[PDB]
Formats: C-alpha cells, sequence, structure tokens
C-alpha cells in the first residue's frame, strides 16, 4: 500500500527511457503478486494511489487498461498474471512499431516542427536517420520543465540539425515545417489528444498552414475522455501534483490531427474511437 | 412656436411609435426638420449653430438610439455647415447651407432609382436569391432586375414580425418567382441559393452591419457556403460609429411578439427577449451597393471621411 | 373631434393602507416611476388632449408633483387641469361632477389613476364610435379587456371578471366580479360566448351619457357598480386586445405583477431604459438580461446581478452581492453580501450586510442594519429602521404608525 | 369491426350505414329485436354508433365518426330547450345543460382550463351518438358523460360535430 | 425546387369499420396526418402499439403477416411521411416476422415488441441520460431546440440529480414547438429562457452548450432533425460552443444524404401565415410557400452524439452502424 509508490518510484529509477504508464503496470502485476474474488477492488486503490504521486494521463489510462485486460477474461490469478505478462510483453514493442509506420511519412531533406519531449518522437526520429533520411529538427523549449533542450540534447546525438526554438515562437516557424510531430500523453475518445501545454497552438497554427500533423501516440494512451473544450479536460490531469494559471496539459481537437501513428496500426482521428470502443 | 411642437413631435414620435416608415421618409423628415431649425431659430455664426444642431440631434438620438438614419443625417448637415462655412472663411451661409441641404434632399429621393439601376449587373437570368426582410431598397432592386430578367427569390420571413409576408407579396406582384419560408430553414435551402441581397438598418463604420434580426445567421450560412452575400443600402444609412461595447447596439420590443401573454403562469419564470436587431460582421459581408456604386466593406471607412466629420462623429 | 379622458388620481378603495397614509397610492414609484407617470403617458400615446385629474386624497403631493411633471408643460400635447375637491369619496361622485361642469362634449376614456399599459385605443376608439352613430345611444361603454389566461401573476384573483358576451357583436351580456367564488351564476334571461380569459385592465371608453347616467341615478359609486346595475336594466360593449399590455395596480400583489412586468419589457414603450418622463434622473442602459443601471450607480466588486434588475442614479452597492428580479431605486445604499431577490427598494434606502431580502417591498428612507433577514411579503414603509437581528416573519408590515402595522420603527416591534 | 352501429326502434339509416360501408346494423344482415342499447348487449363489445331512425338524413358521418378516432374520444355526438356549451375549437363538448335550472351555472373548473366558452342554444340533435366499449357497461347519459370529466371502467373526453 | 418530396394538407374514402386498413392503424395514421402525435419516440411508441394492436387481431404466418402489413405501411406513408426511427421498427418487425418459423407466435411477436420499446426506447433513454449528465455541469447554461422527448428527459433528470444550470429555449415557427419544452422545464423547476431562431446568435455568446435532438443519425454522420437544428448548429460552432446531439441507436438510418434536400418532408404551407398579408397566396401565382420538416446537419458541426452505447464523436456512428448490425 506504501510500499507500491517506492517501487513505482524505483520502476522510473532503474529506467527512465520506459514510459509512465508501462511503469504503472509494472508495478501494478507486481503488486498482483502478492480472495481473487473482487480482486479488481485492490487493484482499483493501486490505480488511484498510482494516479495520486503521478498526474498525467497515461498513468490512469495505461493502468485503467490492464485494469480491464485482465478483467476481460471474466486459479484465475495464475491465467490472470499470465495474460497481464503478455500485456507487457507487447507494450515493449509499442515504439518500435510506431517508429517503423511513421519514419516513412518524413521526406528526404524535410523539417519537422515538434513540441517538448517524448520518448515516441525521438524513436520515430532515431528510426527515420536509421532509414538513411535526412532532415532539421524545431523543438520549442516548453515551459516550464524546459523539457525542450532536454530532447534537443538527446536528438544532438543522432547528428540532426536540430534548433530550439522559442516557446512563443511557434507561429513564425511554423512555415519552416514541413510536418509536426508531437508525442501524445493521452488520446481521448474522439481521436483528439492530450499533451504537454503548446500542443494546442501548435496544431492550430499548423493547420492555419496546412502542415501535417502527425501524432505518434501507443496503444494504452486511449483514455475514455470526451472533451469538447479545455475546461472539460480534469484538474486531475491539468496541474501535476502575479496569479498563474499554469496547466500541464490541454485538448487537441481531433479536426487538427492529420494522422494519428498509434501501436495498432496508423489511424485517421476518426479511427481512434471504435479502437476505444472494442475495448469498450 | 411651431417649429418647436413640431421638435417634441418627431422625438415623441420617434421615441413611441413610428411615423415615417421607411428609412428615407425618416431622412427626408430630418432633413425637413433640420433645414427648418436653419430657417427658423436665430443665430449669428456657425458656431452656436453647430451647438444647436449637436444638442438637438443628440436629443433626437437619445430618443432612439438604434434608429441611426436620424443621426447620420445630423451629422450630415454638420459637415455641410463645416464645408459651407469654410469656403467663405457671415450673412449669405444661411442661404447656402439651405441650397446645400436642397442639394442633399435630391441626392435624396434618387437613392433607390441608383441603387435600382445596378439590378441587372449582379442579377442574372435564372439564378435565385435569399431576402431576410421587407426593405424598401431591396424590393426595388429585385423590381428593376426583375422586368429584364427571369429568376426566383427566397425570402425567409424574420419571425416574429413576419414582414418577409408582405415583401413575398409585393414581389409576387411584380411576377417574381417568389417563395417565402419559415427562416429556421435558412441553411436548408441555403445550399441552392446563388446570392444573398438584404437590406440593413445601419452599416456601423468598419463595413459592419446592423440589420433585421437572422440576417448574421443568413450571414453565417451564407459565408458556409460562398454565397456572396449583397447589401443594398444607400449613404443615410452610414453610420460613423463603431462597434463600441459601450452604447447600446440592441433594439429590444416586448416579448408579446415572441412569446405570448395567453402563456399563463409559465411567464413569472420564463424570461423571453426578442431582439430586432442582429449584428453582422464585415468579414460576411461581400458587396455594399450604394447609391453611387457597388463597392467593398473595406472601403466603408473611406466614405465616412467624405460624409462625416471626425468631430461630429460623437456629437 | 378631439379625444378627452377622464384621469381619477384617487384610488378610491384603501386597498394600499399603510403606504397610503404617507405617499398617496397613486404617486408611489413603480420602477422608479410614479403610476400616474405611466397612465398619463398612457394617455399621451392613445391620442389624447384635455386630460382632467380629479384630486381627492392628498391631493397636494400629487399637484406638486404633477406641475413638475412632464404633462404640465405647454410642450405636451395633452393638457391636464388638474381638479381637486375634497368632495369626492368615490368615482361616482368623480363622475357626477363632471356633469353640473359639462367637461366633456363627446365620448372620453376614463383610466382610473393607476392603469399601466401601451393600449392603443384607436380600433376601440373606432369600433365604439361606428356602433354609437349606428344604433343612436344604445351603447354607453366600451370597456377594454386584455386577452389573458386565467394562471397569471397579473390576475390577482380578486378582480377576475368573468362576462358572457355576443361574439358577433362583442356586447357584453353580463359581468360580475368572481372574488370568492367556486361555481359561477349567469341567469338564463340573456339569451353567446362565456369569457373567463379577461384581464378586466380599467380602461372604458365610455361616452357622456355615463356621466349622465351617473348623476340621475345618484345611487351608484363605482364602474363594477355601473356595469352591474345597467345590465340589469344602455348597452355596455366592449374590446379585446391581444398584442398590448394592460393593468391597474389595485394592489400589492399585482404591483409586483406589474413592476415585474414593466422590467421585463411587456410595456415596451413604457421600458426603464426609454425614459418616457423626460426626468435627467432616470436615465437607463438595458444591458443583457433586462439588467438596467442608472447613470453613476458604482457596482461593487464580484456583485452579480443575474436578471431583470433595475438600480437607480447614486446606487452603490457592496461587494459580492446578488441582486436578482428586483428595483433599487433612485439614489441608495447597498452594503456587502446581501441578497435582494424580488425585492422593490424605493428611494434611499440603508441595507448594510449580509441581508436575505427574498419577496419584499422597502418604501423610501427605510433603513436596515446588519444581518437582517426579511422574509416573503414584507412592507417596511417609509423611515422605518431594522436593528440588527429582527428576522422578522412572512407577511409583516412595519410603519411608523402604530395600528396601521404590525411594528414601530425599532428593532423588530 | 371497428365500430359496430346500432340503431333504435327507416331506409334512410340504413342506407346512410350501407353507404358508409358498414356490413351489419341492428335494429332494437340485419339483426332482429334511450335504454334500448341495454337490451342489444349480447353484441360483440365493439364501439358502438348508438343511432335513431328519427330526423337523420344524408349528413356526413364519416365526419363525426373521425371526431371518435382522431381523438379517441369518449363519445362522439351528431349536432345540425338545452344549451350546450363548446370549447373554443367548436369541437369538445364543456357545458350540456334541457333548461331545468333556473340559472346555468358553470363549474369555475372548467373556466379556468377552457376560458372561452361558446354557448349554443337549442341546436337539434341529430339522433346520433358514439360511444366506446365501456359506456355501455350494465338524453341519458349524454350530458352525464360530459360532466364526468370534471364512472370509470376503462380523464375521458368528448367531442362534438355540427 | 421540392419537386421530388410531397406536398400534404384521407380518411373519407375508407369505410368506417374499415377492412382495407386496420381500425387501429386508421387512428394511427389520422392521428399522424392531423397532428395529434408528434415527434420521433412518440410516433415509435404509436406505431408498435398499433401494430401489436394489428398482431392480436391477426389470425391465420412469416410471409402472410408481412405482405398483410405492408399496405398498412404505405397508408401511414400516404398519411404523414415516415421518420427514420419508424423505417427501422419497420424494419425489425418484419425481420422478426420473417425470423419466425412454422396463435403462440402472435404472443411472442407481441412481446418483442415490448422488449423492443423497452431496451431501445426506454433503456436507452436512461443511458443517454447517465451519459449526458457527465456533460452538464453546475452553472452553465444549455440551449434545446424544439421539443424533444430525449432532451428535455435528459435536462430534468440532470436537474433532479443535483445539478444547477440554466436552459435557454429557441423555437421556430410555423409548429411553436419548443413551447411544449418551455413549460415542461418549468414544472421540472429549471430556470428557463425562450426566444426564437433569428436570435439565436444574441444568445449564443452566454451558452455554454447547444444540446439538440436527432430524428435519425444517417451514414455518414449527417444528423437529420428539425429544420433549425442545422442552422443553430451552425451560429452555435460561430460563437465556439460545442453542439451535443442525444439519439438513441435505432435511429441510425443506413440511409446517406449529403445536402438538406434528398428526404425532407413538406408539412402543409397553409401554416405559415401569422397574425395577415398572406392569407390569399393560393391566388398568387408565383408565390409558394415552402416549409420543411427536416434537415440534415453535416458532421463537422456535431461535436458529440450521445447514444446508449456511449458518446461518440459524430463520425463514427457508422461504427455503431456495423456493431449493432
Ligand atoms: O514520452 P512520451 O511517453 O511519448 O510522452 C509524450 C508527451 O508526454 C510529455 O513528456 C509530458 O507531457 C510530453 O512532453 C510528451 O509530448
Amino acid at each position: 500500500d506504501k510500499e507500491l509508490i517506492e517501487y513505482f518510484k524505483s520502476q522510473m529509477k532503474e529506467d527512465p527511457d520506459m514510459a509512465s504508464a508501462v511503469a504503472a503496470i509494472r508495478t501494478l502485476l507486481e503488486f498482483l503478486k502478492r480472495t481473487i474474488q473482487g480482486l479488481r477492488a485492490n487493484l482499483t486503490s493501486a490505480i488511484e494511489t498510482l494516479c495520486g504521486v503521478d498526474s498525467s494521463v497515461a498513468v490512469s489510462s495505461g493502468g485503467e487498461l490492464f485494469l480491464r485486460f485482465i478483467s476481460l477474461a471474466s486459479k484465475c490469478k495464475k491465467i490472470m498474471i499470465e495474460r497481464g505478462e503478455l500485456f507487457l510483453r507487447r507494450i515493449s514493442l509499442s515504439r518500435n512499431k510506431i517508429a517503423d509506420l511513421c519514419h516513412t511519412f518524413i521526406k528526404d531533406g524535410a523539417t519537422i516542427l515538434t513540441h517538448a519531449y517524448s520518448r515516441v518522437v525521438l524513436r520515430v526520429l532515431e528510426a527515420a536517420v536509421a532509414a538513411k533520411k535526412r532532415f532539421s529538427v524545431y523543438v520549442t523549449e516548453s515551459q516550464p520543465d524546459l523539457s525542450g533542450k532536454k530532447m534537443a540534447k538527446a536528438l544532438c546525438h543522432l547528428n540532426v540539425p536540430v534548433t530550439v526554438v522559442l516557446d512563443a515562437a511557434v507561429g513564425y516557424i511554423m512555415e519552416k515545417a514541413d510536418l509536426v510531430i508531437v508525442g501524445a500523453e493521452g488520446v481521448v475518445e474522439n481521436g483528439g489528444i492530450i499533451n504537454k501545454i503548446g500542443t494546442n497552438q501548435m496544431a492550430v497554427c499548423a493547420k492555419a498552414q496546412n502542415k501535417p500533423f502527425y501524432v505518434v501516440a501507443e496503444s494504452f494512451k486511449f483514455v475514455r475522455l470526451f472533451p469538447l473544450n479545455q475546461q472539460d479536460v480534469p484538474d486531475k490531469f491539468k496541474y501535476k501534483a502575479l496569479k498563474e494559471e499554469h496547466p500541464w496539459v490541454d485538448y487537441t481537437a481531433p479536426s487538427l490531427i492529420t494522422l494519428l501513428f498509434t501501436d495498432l496500426g496508423v489511424l485517421t482521428p476518426s479511427a481512434v474511437s471504435d479502437e476505444l470502443i472494442k475495448l469498450y | 412656436s411651431e417649429l418647436s411642437e413640431r421638435i417634441e413631435s418627431f422625438v415623441e414620435t420617434l421615441k413611441r411609435g413610428g411615423g415615417p416608415r421607411s428609412s428615407e421618409e425618416m431622412a427626408r423628415e430630418t432633413l425637413g426638420l433640420l433645414r427648418q431649425i436653419i430657417t427658423d431659430h436665430r443665430w449669428s455664426n456657425a458656431g452656436e449653430l453647430m451647438e444647436l444642431i449637436r444638442r438637438e440631434g443628440r436629443r433626437m438620438t437619445a430618443a432612439q438610439p438604434s434608429e441611426t438614419t436620424v443621426g447620420n443625417m445630423v451629422r450630415r448637415v454638420l459637415k455641410i455647415i463645416r464645408e459651407e462655412y469654410g469656403r467663405l472663411h457671415y450673412a449669405q451661409l444661411q442661404s447656402n447651407i439651405i441650397e446645400a441641404i436642397n442639394e442633399l434632399l435630391v441626392e435624396l429621393e434618387g437613392t433607390m432609382e441608383n441603387i435600382a439601376a445596378q439590378a441587372l449587373e449582379h442579377i442574372h437570368s435564372n439564378e435565385v436569391i435569399m431576402t431576410i426582410g421587407f426593405s424598401r431598397t431591396v424590393e426595388a432592386f429585385l423590381k428593376e432586375a426583375a422586368r429584364k430578367r427571369k429568376f426566383h427569390v427566397i425570402v425567409a420571413e424574420c419571425a416574429p414580425f413576419c414582414q418577409g409576408h408582405e415583401m413575398a407579396v409585393n414581389l409576387s406582384k411584380a411576377g417574381i418567382e417568389t417563395t417565402v419560408m419559415t427562416d429556421a430553414a435558412i441553411f436548408a435551402v441555403m445550399s441552392r441559393v446563388n446570392k444573398v441581397i438584404i437590406g440593413t438598418k445601419t452599416i456601423l463604420a468598419n463595413g459592419a452591419l446592423r440589420a433585421v434580426t437572422g440576417t448574421h445567421t443568413l450571414a453565417l450560412a451564407a459565408k458556409h457556403h460562398s454565397t456572396p452575400l449583397i447589401v443594398c443600402a444607400p449613404m443615410f444609412k452610414l453610420s460613423p460609429q463603431f462597434p463600441n461595447e459601450e452604447d447600446s447596439f440592441h433594439k429590444f420590443v416586448a416579448p408579446e411578439e415572441v412569446l405570448p401573454f395567453t402563456e399563463g403562469d409559465i411567464l413569472e419564470k420564463v424570461s423571453v427577449h426578442c431582439p430586432v436587431f442582429d449584428y453582422v460582421p464585415p468579414e460576411l459581408i461581400t458587396l455594399f451597393i450604394s447609391n453611387i456604386g457597388g463597392n467593398a466593406p473595406s472601403y466603408i471607412y473611406r466614405l465616412m471621411s467624405e460624409l462625416y466629420h471626425p468631430d461630429d462623429h460623437v456629437l | 373631434p378631439p379625444l378627452q379622458a377622464v384621469l381619477v388620481a384617487d384610488s378610491f378603495d384603501r386597498r394600499f393602507f399603510p403606504i397610503s397614509k404617507d405617499q398617496p397610492r397613486v404617486l408611489l414609484p413603480l420602477a422608479n416611476v410614479a403610476l400616474i407617470d405611466y397612465t398619463l403617458e398612457f394617455l399621451t400615446a392613445t391620442g389624447v388632449q384635455e386630460t382632467f385629474v380629479f384630486c381627492c386624497w392628498k391631493a397636494a403631493q400629487i399637484k406638486e408633483h404633477l406641475l413638475k411633471s412632464k404633462w404640465c408643460r405647454p410642450t405636451s400635447l395633452n393638457v391636464v387641469r388638474i381638479i381637486t375637491s375634497e368632495l369626492y369619496r368615490s368615482l361616482g361622485d368623480v363622475l357626477r361632477d363632471v356633469d353640473a361642469k359639462a367637461l366633456v362634449r363627446s365620448d372620453f376614456l376614463l383610466v382610473y389613476g393607476d392603469v399601466i399599459s401601451n393600449i392603443n385605443i384607436t380600433r376601440a376608439l373606432e369600433e365604439h364610435r361606428l356602433r354609437r352613430k349606428l344604433e343612436k345611444n344604445v351603447s354607453v361603454m366600451t370597456m377594454i379587456f386584455k386577452e389573458s389566461s386565467p394562471s397569471h401573476p397579473t390576475r390577482c384573483h380578486e378582480d377576475n371578471v368573468v362576462v358572457a358576451v355576443d361574439s358577433t357583436t362583442n356586447r357584453v351580456l353580463h359581468f360580475q366580479k368572481t372574488q370568492g367564488l367556486r361555481r359561477f351564476a349567469f341567469p338564463l334571461s340573456l339569451f353567446v360566448e362565456v369569457r373567463y380569459d379577461l384581464l378586466d385592465c380599467h380602461i372604458s371608453i365610455c361616452s357622456p351619457q355615463v356621466a349622465q347616467l351617473f348623476t340621475d341615478n345618484f345611487d351608484y359609486q363605482t364602474r363594477d357598480d355601473f356595469v352591474r346595475g345597467l345590465l340589469v336594466n344602455n348597452q355596455i360593449h366592449m374590446h379585446v386586445t391581444a398584442k398590448e399590455y394592460g393593468a391597474r395596480v389595485s394592489n400589492l400583489h399585482m404591483y409586483s405583477a406589474v413592476c415585474a412586468d414593466v422590467i421585463r419589457r411587456w410595456v415596451y414603450p413604457l421600458t426603464p431604459e426609454a425614459n418616457f418622463t423626460d426626468s435627467t434622473t432616470q436615465s437607463c442602459t438595458h444591458s443583457r438580461h433586462n439588467i438596467y443601471r442608472g447613470p453613476e450607480v458604482s457596482l461593487g466588486h464580484g456583485s452579480i446581478l443575474e436578471e431583470n434588475v433595475l438600480l437607480g442614479s447614486g446606487t452603490v452597492i457592496g461587494s459580492n452581492c446578488f441582486i436578482t428580479n428586483s428595483v433599487i431605486g433612485p439614489g441608495c445604499h447597498i452594503g456587502d453580501n446581501v441578497v435582494l431577490d424580488q425585492t422593490y427598494l424605493w428611494q434611499g434606502v440603508r441595507v448594510a450586510a449580509g441581508a436575505q431580502i427574498h419577496q419584499s417591498l422597502l418604501c423610501d428612507n427605510a433603513e436596515v442594519k446588519e444581518r437582517v433577514t426579511l422574509k416573503p411579503r414584507s412592507v417596511l414603509t417609509s423611515q422605518v429602521v431594522v436593528g440588527p437581528n429582527i428576522t422578522l416573519p412572512e407577511g409583516s408590515v412595519i410603519s411608523l404608525h402604530p395600528p396601521d402595522a404590525e411594528e414601530d420603527e425599532d428593532d423588530g416591534e | 369491426m371497428e365500430f359496430q352501429a346500432v340503431v333504435m326502434a327507416i331506409w334512410y339509416p340504413l342506407n346512410l350505414l350501407e353507404r358508409v360501408g358498414f356490413e351489419e346494423v341492428i335494429v332494437v344482415i340485419v339483426c332482429i329485436p334511450a335504454d334500448s342499447l341495454r337490451y342489444i348487449y349480447p353484441k360483440l363489445k365493439t364501439d358502438v354508433l348508438v343511432l335513431s331512425c328519427d330526423l337523420i338524413t344524408d349528413v356526413a358521418l364519416h365526419e363525426v365518426v373521425d371526431l371518435f378516432r382522431a381523438y379517441d374520444a369518449s363519445l362522439a355526438m351528431l349536432m345540425r330547450r338545452d344549451f350546450i356549451g363548446v370549447d373554443s375549437t367548436g369541437k369538445r363538448l364543456l357545458f350540456m345543460a334541457a333548461d331545468l335550472d333556473e340559472e346555468l351555472v358553470i363549474k369555475g373548473s372548467i373556466l379556468q382550463k377552457h376560458p372561452r366558452i361558446r354557448f349554443h342554444t337549442g341546436l337539434v340533435d341529430a339522433h346520433l351518438y358514439c360511444l366506446k366499449k365501456y359506456i355501455v357497461d350494465f338524453s341519458e347519459l349524454i350530458p352525464y358523460l360530459v360532466r364526468k370529466q370534471f364512472a370509470s371502467s376503462q380523464s375521458l373526453d368528448i367531442y362534438s360535430f355540427i | 425546387l421540392f419537386s421530388h418530396l410531397p406536398q400534404y394538407s384521407l380518411t373519407q374514402f375508407m369505410s368506417i369499420p374499415s377492412s382495407v386498413i386496420h381500425p387501429a392503424m386508421v387512428r394511427l395514421g389520422l392521428q399522424y396526418s392531423q397532428g395529434l402525435v408528434s415527434g420521433s419516440n412518440a410516433r415509435c411508441i404509436a406505431l408498435l402499439r398499433a401494430l401489436q394492436q394489428v398482431i392480436q387481431d391477426y389470425t391465420t404466418l412469416s410471409r402472410d403477416l408481412v405482405n398483410k402489413l405492408k399496405p398498412y405501411m404505405s397508408f401511414l406513408t400516404q398519411c404523414r411521411p415516415l421518420s427514420a426511427s419508424m423505417h427501422n421498427a419497420i424494419k425489425f418487425l418484419n425481420k422478426e416476422i420473417t425470423s419466425v418459423g412454422s396463435e403462440e407466435a402472435k404472443s411472442e411477436l407481441r412481446a418483442a415488441i415490448d422488449r423492443y420499446v423497452q431496451e431501445k426506447i426506454v433503456l436507452a433513454a436512461q443511458a443517454i441520460s447517465r451519459f449526458a449528465y457527465q456533460k452538464i455541469s453546475n452553472g452553465d447554461v444549455i440551449l434545446v431546440y424544439g421539443c424533444s422527448s430525449l432532451v428535455s428527459r435528459i435536462l430534468q433528470e440532470a436537474w433532479t440529480e443535483g445539478r444547477r444550470f440554466r436552459v435557454v429555449v429557441v423555437d421556430s415557427r410555423p409548429w411553436l414547438e419548443g413551447r411544449h419544452t418551455l413549460r415542461s422545464l418549468v414544472h421540472a423547476g429549471v430556470p428557463a429562457s425562450y426566444l426564437l431562431i433569428p436570435a439565436a446568435s444574441y444568445v449564443l455568446p452566454e451558452v455554454s452548450k447547444v444540446l439538440l435532438g436527432a430524428h435519425a443519425l444517417l451514414a455518414n454522420g449527417s444528423v437529420m432533425s428539425r429544420v433549425g437544428t442545422a442552422q443553430l448548429a451552425l451560429v452555435a460552432r460561430a460563437h465556439n460552443v460545442p453542439v451535443l446531439v442525444c439519439c438513441e441507436t435505432y435511429k441510425f438510418c443506413e440511409r446517406v444524404q449529403t445536402d438538406a434536400f434528398v428526404s425532407n418532408e413538406l408539412d402543409d404551407p397553409d401554416d405559415l401565415q401569422c397574425k395577415v398579408a398572406l392569407a390569399n397566396w393560393q391566388n398568387h401565382a408565383s408565390l409558394r410557400l415552402l416549409n420543411l420538416v427536416y434537415d440534415v446537419t453535416p458532421p463537422e458541426l456535431v461535436d458529440l452524439v450521445i447514444t446508449e452505447l456511449g458518446m461518440i464523436p459524430c463520425s463514427s456512428v457508422p461504427v455503431v452502424l456495423r456493431v449493432k448490425s
């Protein structure tokens, strides 16, 4: 109950490249290793405490799928841990599938524009330079955590011309961008995405100039929310935990998104919804 | 005096009811009153004359702030005074203004024939036009194009005052293949409509427009299907007021037009409003067929500078 | 011929008691405007010259207000000629005083001095004159009823007159006030529609014979007596409007109904922002939800005016207040965190803090202290003070006069 | 068999019924033998059209039948001493009085529900009556039932045609 | 023009004890024609009750019942053109009759109407109410339009489950139908406001979300409903307020339509004149009075569809049309 939080923090510690939701799944499944009737009640408390320490959408989404990817099977605890281990085996290969689908969408000599920092966009570009494509990356230093500089330092090792553009200068450099690639922190039920603050005005500018806005999310980031504006995003997700507002996420409408390169194949935004309807 | 009682007769019939039906008669009565004020009050120079006309137009505008055709023709007389005192810079000035006012009046009474003359340039055979309310200028615009070509006008009657009924009968009497519809079907039959020709209550100073209610919905439907929204409106309907949030824009008539008094007890809990004027931003307007041409909305500001002095914008 | 009118500016039912003790019930403000200034303006909208004004009870206030009003200036095309006498005890004395002075020589409008309406008596007047010359003085009156619905706030369930009308000629054949009644008795001699959806509205267009018919039969006192006493004997007809407002302010209930109807623009040429009386101290701006604020009002911080609010000139409002559906009056002080819902506050009030006024009427110069919780239907007459803890009950009148109240000018009696 | 027309106790009603389309006409394919409908009760309990052979001639009774089918009226009457009071629409019966009373007293609740009551005096009763199957349960019951909407053997609603 | 769509102002020819059409079906058709039954859900309930009456009076089955009650639906298409809720109801009924193999099949059929009305018109309404409770927050103001048996149910149960919102009722001539919403709101105690469609752009500045009802959702996501809905949703998007449409699954028609011209019933034009200057409109040869009953809003003007399955983005209504069939 308390060892769960420190074990989740550990699963952050020995690998930061592993996603937050995947860390939640790993600590959740290791909690499942330790009556099995109504065990959803035990795991729901684990989900609530795990979303307490991490405010991200993916932790309360990917953990929700594991609450029901084990509950689609309905002793049964052994088939539960077997199917859960299969679930973990098939989300360790998400970023590779996304990279394989998405690096073919980057033309040679292109000039992409990305946002804050994401292990998926970084992997898309890592696979694109491994396919002997050459391009340049514009990354916005996203306030307040400055993870644009972290991405550009993590992407300069790939020998890519990367430019840490200002957070305000998206509308300036949007015309110098062939395509926009962002990593979603959660994909809501209408096909839009919930991503680090500033993704929305990246999209709104991009559609103002008809630049394709590509999103590279994963399968476990499919959350059941249906926002209609930036109000409808819950305060659980926006606020991470001289007056200042300071959210950390904002909703991007599905009309602004050209394609999603999720784990389960390339989707139009309209193709997201039944991929949530199927999981129900 | 006869003039003074005629001034508050005009002010009272402006607050309370009607009097002049059309805006052309409203502007003609306004010039009649302003010309009478010039002739019959005693003033020495144009200074206190401008002050007198300014305060009379101030009370005529505060009488009914949504009747801007009165407030424009106060400003045109002020511009006329400033430009007929400028060219003498007295004694004969009192004559000169009157002459210019007469040249303004014959500039009126031919505003409709110079808008109707441009009908054939903008209306073609086998087209289809949509109109919202009864406009005297738009009707005469549709009459002049009717005697040469053959078209089909859809008059979306503007509820609650079903005043597109009185236009679709006027158009049907002249053989235009008219069609009156409920005006809940503006977007529905918009897909088959070639042009929208509407009238205004007021053209604001940015090319924005104050029309009968349901026009902004009509304009949005026209912009959706990219149907050109032609606007037939003369230069007394051109007011040098930008869409402030300070002064009141709308006019709100009794809710009996919308929800009748015979509804009973639910009228103590329900807030019924009934505005009569709708704001149309200039980006939904395509043309302003004036009496001097067919110029774009993004020229309307220049028409302000040739009509009203900048000091006379606020009275 | 020119159209005249008789305006009985003293309602002869002791109905607004004790508010009638210190201000006449024709001069008390409806929505920052005295009631007579509605009906007078009504007559000016109709086309009425020579609007005789009959005042008996406290004619000093009424005359000194009329001579400083809009219709006593020579610019107005509605001359008044105030008739002042203490001889009048009822409307019958008023219409009998019309004779022996011959003030009317054609058909005239008899409004009752507290009518509030935007009725246009030209259709009704032309219909009345059409069947006046035609049948040679068969008709003597043409009552004006509004096509209402029987379950309406404006219908007080104290007037609620039912009529029996001949639908082909609009003649009134029966007429009775259904104040206390469950089943309505209609005699069979009148054999013919029977209508209950008629707001009375008191704008009869009685011909001068009516002034004759009040003098010879001295027993009549009021118009209800006249219509009842001549439908047993010379033919009251009627005209029913549907698109125009009309109602008088007989009691304080229908006061609240008509004041809420005026704010919601049901009397459209007579809205508070129209400033139909040309006073400089009653200008308004109809903002968004029938929220009218006068000049120099200085709304506080965080205070919410939801809807149907009228604020007079000089109406500083505190912080985090909540004012709905009410009239606050021309120049008064409202403090912090108050709630003013369906209230009616006249010229000058001290509402201190945190008060919860919910269906009341606060007259002019009435003060209330901190943390006072006036309940519905409470009336605070002029110059009263209510102390810092008086959660006074519903339906309680407080006045400086001791016997005509349920309290006095101190903290909760 | 929606309507089962009943004839009181002559070629005019039977010819009108055959012109409408009726296959059988009971007279109290014609059955041999105003409480006479109670003696013809062992008929099928369909909707009835109680009719009397006197003072009936070539009326478009179909339209009156429509007032039975439009509104699911408990009663539909044909009219062409007793005063009736109809609604503002001119089809809904509200107050059927003969002149037994000295005063036409009206319940106030009718007037609050229906404010405009048009009173017709001495209309000719067309000897045609339309009833549902429950009004026959065990003029007569024609002014009683119009009071019964203010008995319940299924409020009810009763319409008339003039 | 509107030549293919039919203009109507029909019981004079049929015998009073009718044998061509069933008695219940005659009552139903004439109630449709006069206007006693309005609304897609109310028309579907009344149709299914009349069909239960038809089946319980049927005496002999699979082919016979279908080709016997096809003239009934021809009569109903004559009296008032069938909305797609009625169309899918009739399609389900014909599939049910053809599915019944070789007396006792009449009771099993009649309960399948009850198992149709419950879990697709009533239980679906409860599920849509539960889903739309989430999208209704405290303090917001909701613009509804006309009368819908589902929209008003959603508002009433959202109010009685603790929300404190406000409704603006937008209404259109000549049906003046949102009064039936408005009064039904005031009985529930909901604060309300009423105004016509031309004033919609006046109150869309204050409106938080537009909650409409759908008479049919087509196979591309276009929402076929009452004639003011598409225009209202267009002005709603121009004032950037979200548009929610609340539709059950069974109203999903596989017919597809782009413009508001293909399947749009015309009510009689004589409704249009208001108190008159238009009473003599027949004698004016050039003058034609046109009132549509339905129009389609495109799926880009609708932000959300609420359905008993869930909340779907109006571009995945063919998804639901797939998974229910
Ligand atoms: O690293 P991930 O899992 O791709 O997360 C994607 C998004 O989440 C964030 O890292 C935090 O919001 C964002 O910077 C990024 O766009």
